[PDB]
């Protein structure tokens, strides 16, 4: 059964960072790439850009080609998503999700951000 | 230990020196010569056209 | 008068081609590196050297 | 007769100067020019066929050319040759054509295709008609004297010069390939393909019907059209095959030459 | 190539000339254009023709 | 900026069949669109249901199909039960990105 | 993008060098020594010509 | 190489033949299919 | 339309010329001296080094060329392994070897040029002298493009 | 010479002509009358196709 | 202050120079720091002391 598993929440200040991790299970992890999805708090989902598993190169979307920075740590089977330079604006939730062949199979469980002053 | 020598201004021509110094054994170099350059000095005065 | 013969080139990518001598008059050959041809639709072969 | 162009096919080629001073790929492209006749006549060779259809008959009001993975048909009406002032055309077939020229130091050629659009090509030349007689003269007169010299004949009989055909190389076509989310898709359009991708090891072979690779970029794949059923002729401008040509026929060359008087 | 200058490779010092010529082949007044010198004589400013 | 627009909810009564349109606002859906289907759970959880057009999810029982029809994308959905009053959503691709719909909720009566 | 001119035919004898042209088009000649004196010369080409230098 | 007599024959049927011109290949342009080469022209053209 | 033959056609003693910046490069007038410092730690000792005891000389061909002409062959006794140089102490022949590897009872050859008729030279190899002599023959090629 | 012309509305021809030399300038050592296939490059200048201000 | 140039004020015309002496108080080798002048003799770049 393939599963994925994502962080808990956590709150924030501006200008703190936040590390949101994505756990992978089931698969080879090396197959196929992970992508993110955000989901502002009463709008629907953005596509931010994903990153190939196999060589490590991100591709970003043209609305968040900022402080966003991707990474993978191939022996731990995880992948991470790392915003910096919070703001008030940048609450929302978060998800992993997988992509086989044309298909968006399978999705996470879910990440809550909350930055206040 | 210092060594002088003089070599002419031809290129693509190797050339060798003897250092003999007593105490020890002689030991032969080889030199050899590829480019040199002149570069002067240059101020404007005006333009045409 | 005389007439010039010559056939179609041969293009081997990712490897090195040879050839071998004949006894027709006026024989020659000869092997180049560092090719990269191009044609209406792309590059013809992968390898780029 | 014309029996035997029935399985053949024309091609593209480089050409040095398309009108405005740029290189291009062209339908039309030249051969080597011949001028072995005293009286002044040029023979010419390109790389379309005249007076053959796409169905393999005989009409002399038509052309055909090679478009891009497919032949089509033309008119002949808009065939021209000048150098300097225009020149008149006295006979054509196949990859060959007969002319009468002015004095100059450039040829061109160009006709006009199947969506209203014309294609040129120009090369360097240098021509000057020899001299007979002990005077220089510019036109036929109606009083004079006969001398030997010679022409070219207008005959389409076999004769003893030859030229051979053979099998195609493959053809590189990069639109078939495009890009999607993470994966690369490969257009087929009826016709088989080989491909090649450096991504995630290697992945070869070949196909007939759609398919679709895995974690790859558009970039690091190649693909190309491998199956062919006409032959063509063997240009120093088209790369080989392989490493020994294969042989499948062969094809002669009219216009021989005779003695007259002038 | 003068006496102001050492350099150092595998601790070994390296001294260069002076030079036993002063030939150049510049005059005082020289015209350059586009990769081209010539050695030219120019009228003075403010005195054209 | 593409948008996807999706009814706000469907009514129907177990046993019938049920489909979905969706439609971009910038021109007409394509084979090479490659629209996706995804339900979301009630718990607040995501699945997906039919991707590229007419490739249904393994594991997702026979009932389940989709085709496009005219300019609109279409998912049709057979032997409706209570069981289906979830949400359902259609995304589209262009040229670099993605593009969400608006969502729609089913129910059963 | 200028041309190039094809090779010409050179035969050697005693402090001396025969040279045979074949031109195509209007071509540029010309040579210097070296030392102390250039003695320069120039001229042109327009058809097949010997020289001897 | 360029003048009377760079190539001869014993005999218009005779399938043995002399040639003596000069023949150098050439590298080929960038991004171009082709064969260049250098040779001297024919001295029987020249002759007339 | 009128401005005449550049600097770099014209100019003596051989000179190149480039522009970007203004540049003269190779002209041939005069010579260079150098100086040059050596550490201590690049020497060896005269008691480790191999010792040479009989030498002799032979010379089978010789032609005074503008290129290397000579051979020469030259049998030796070493008390053991080891590198030695070789150096010419005439000035109008040259040798193109630096340096030599003996070992036992054996022979070395050399190449040489010189423009002498008649040959007398003598070699030098790790604190020995040798005598050489030979008669030379004329080439047969009038022109060449190496100096 | 050169002329220009153009027809009008009403199937009428219309032409002006001005004298002028032409006589383009040599790049090289050269002279040449077409564009080779095998070559060298020189720099030089032209006109571009642009309707910025 | 060289006869390579011309003036004209007033419609008249008015060329200056050369010089009759070539003394300069500079020497080959100067130094300089905030506004002061040197005449010394620095060492060799790579021999310093
Ligand atoms: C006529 O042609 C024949 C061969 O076709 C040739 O042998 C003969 O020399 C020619 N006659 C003249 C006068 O050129």
């Amino acid at each position: 059964q393939i599963q994925l598993v994502q962080s808990g929440r956590e709150v924030k200040n501006p200008g703190e960072t936040v590390k949101i991790s994505c756990k992978a299970s089931g698969y080879t992890f090396t197959e196929y790439p992970m992508l993110w999805v955000k989901q502002a708090p009463g709008k629907g989902f953005r596509w931010m850009g994903l990153i190939y598993t196999n060589t490590g190169e991100p591709t970003y979307a043209e609305e968040f080609k900022g402080r966003f920075v991707f990474s993978l740590e191939i022996s731990a089977s995880t992948a991470y998503l790392q915003i910096n330079n919070l703001t008030n604006e940048d609450t929302a939730t978060y998800f992993c999700v997988r992509d086989y062949f044309i298909s968006l199979d399978y999705w996470g469980q879910g990440t809550t951000l909350t930055v206040s002053s | 230990y210092e060594h002088v020598t003089v070599i002419p201004n031809t290129v693509g021509v190797p050339y060798k020196t003897l250092v003999n110094r007593p105490g020890y054994s002689p030991m032969v170099l080889e030199m050899e010569l590829q480019s040199v350059t002149l570069e002067p000095t240059l101020s404007l005065d005006y333009i045409t056209c | 008068e005389y007439k010039t013969v010559i056939p179609s080139p041969y293009v081997k990518c990712c490897g090195t081609a040879e050839c071998k001598d004949k006894s027709l008059p006026d024989y020659s050959c000869k092997v180049f590196t560092g090719v990269y041809p191009f044609m209406w639709g792309g590059a013809y072969c992968f390898c780029d050297a | 007769n014309f029996n035997v162009y029935k399985a053949t096919r024309p091609y593209l080629a480089h050409c040095p100067d398309c009108g405005e001073g740029h290189s291009c790929h062209s339908p039309i492209a030249l051969e080597r020019i011949r001028n072995e006749a005293t009286d002044g006549t040029l023979k010419i060779q390109v790389s379309l066929q005249i007076g053959i259809k796409t169905d393999d008959s005989h009409d002399w009001t038509k052309l055909r050319y090679m478009d891009s993975h497919t032949p089509a048909d033309a008119e002949r009406a808009g065939l021209l040759v000048r150098t300097s002032a225009p020149c008149t055309i006295t006979g054509t077939m196949g990859h060959f054509i007969l002319a009468r020229c002015p004095k100059g130091e450039t040829l061109t050629v160009g006709f006009t295709d199947s969506r209203k659009i014309s294609h040129t090509c120009t090369h360097p030349f240098h021509h000057e008609p020899p001299v007979i007689g002990r005077e220089r003269f510019h036109s036929r007169p109606q009083h004079g004297k006969e001398l030997p010299c010679s022409t070219y004949v207008q005959s389409t009989a076999a004769t003893a010069e030859e030229i051979e055909v053979h099998m195609p190389p493959d053809t590189p076509d990069r639109t078939l390939m495009t890009q999607q989310s993470g994966n690369v898709k490969i257009t087929v359009n009826g016709q088989t393909v080989r491909y090649k991708c450096n991504c995630g090891g290697s992945n070869e072979g070949l196909t007939t019907t759609d398919k679709v690779i895995n974690n790859c970029k558009i970039d690091q794949c190649h693909a190309a059209v491998t199956n062919h059923k006409n032959w063509q002729y063997n240009s120093p401008l088209v790369p080989r095959n392989a490493e020994l040509g294969d042989r499948k026929g062969k094809i002669h060359i009219p216009f021989p030459l005779a003695n007259v008087t002038c | 190539a003068n006496g102001d200058h050492a350099v150092t490779v595998k601790d070994a010092k390296f001294v260069v000339g002076p030079m036993s010529s002063a030939w150049t082949p510049f005059d005082n007044k020289i015209v350059v254009y586009k990769g081209d010198v010539y050695n030219m004589d120019y009228p003075p400013f403010g005195a054209g023709r | 900026q593409a948008v996807v627009t999706q009814e706000s909810a469907l009514t129907t009564s177990p046993g019938e069949t049920v489909t979905l349109t969706c439609r971009s606002n910038i021109g007409a859906v394509t084979s090479s669109n490659c629209a996706n289907w995804v339900q979301e759970k009630p718990d607040h959880f995501f699945t997906g249901l039919i991707g590229d057009t007419n490739n249904r999810r393994s594991g997702v029982p026979a009932r389940f199909s989709g085709s496009l029809i005219g300019d609109k994308a279409a998912l049709t959905i057979t032997g409706a039960q209570t069981e289906d009053e979830a949400i359902y959503f259609c995304a589209l691709w262009y040229n670099n990105l993605w593009v969400f719909g608006g969502g729609t909720k089913l129910t059963v009566l | 993008r200028v041309p190039k001119a094809r090779n010409p035919t050179v035969t050697y004898g005693k402090n001396q060098v025969t040279m045979l042209l074949y031109p195509d088009h209007p071509t540029l000649l010309s040579y210097r020594n070296m030392g102390q004196e250039p003695n320069y010369h120039e001229e042109w080409v327009t058809h097949k010509k010997e020289v001897t230098l | 190489p360029g003048q009377f007599g760079d190539i001869q024959s014993r005999t218009p049927e005779s399938k043995d033949v002399y040639a003596n011109t000069q023949l150098v290949l050439q590298r080929p342009a960038a991004g171009t299919v082709h064969v260049p080469y250098s040779q001297a022209p024919s001295g029987f053209k020249y002759w007339l | 339309k009128e401005r005449g033959a550049s600097l770099q056609h014209t100019a003596p003693f051989g000179c190149q010329i480039a522009t970007n910046p203004v540049r003269a490069v190779n002209c041939a007038v005069g010579n260079i001296p150098i100086s040059i410092d050596i550490p201590d730690a690049a020497f060896t000792r005269v008691v480790d080094a191999p010792s040479v005891t009989d030498m002799s000389c032979e010379v089978p061909a010789c032609t005074h060329s503008s290129d290397f002409g000579g051979v020469a062959i030259i049998k030796y006794t070493a008390s053991k392994k080891g590198k030695c140089a070789v150096h010419s102490m005439t000035n109008a022949v040259t040798i193109r070897e630096a340096d030599v590897e003996v070992e036992g009872n054996s022979q070395l050859q050399i190449s040489f040029s010189t423009a002498l008729a008649s040959a007398e030279f003598r070699v030098q190899v790790c604190s020995t002298q040798v005598h050489c002599a030979a008669a030379c023959h004329p080439p047969k090629d009038h022109i060449v493009n190496y100096p």
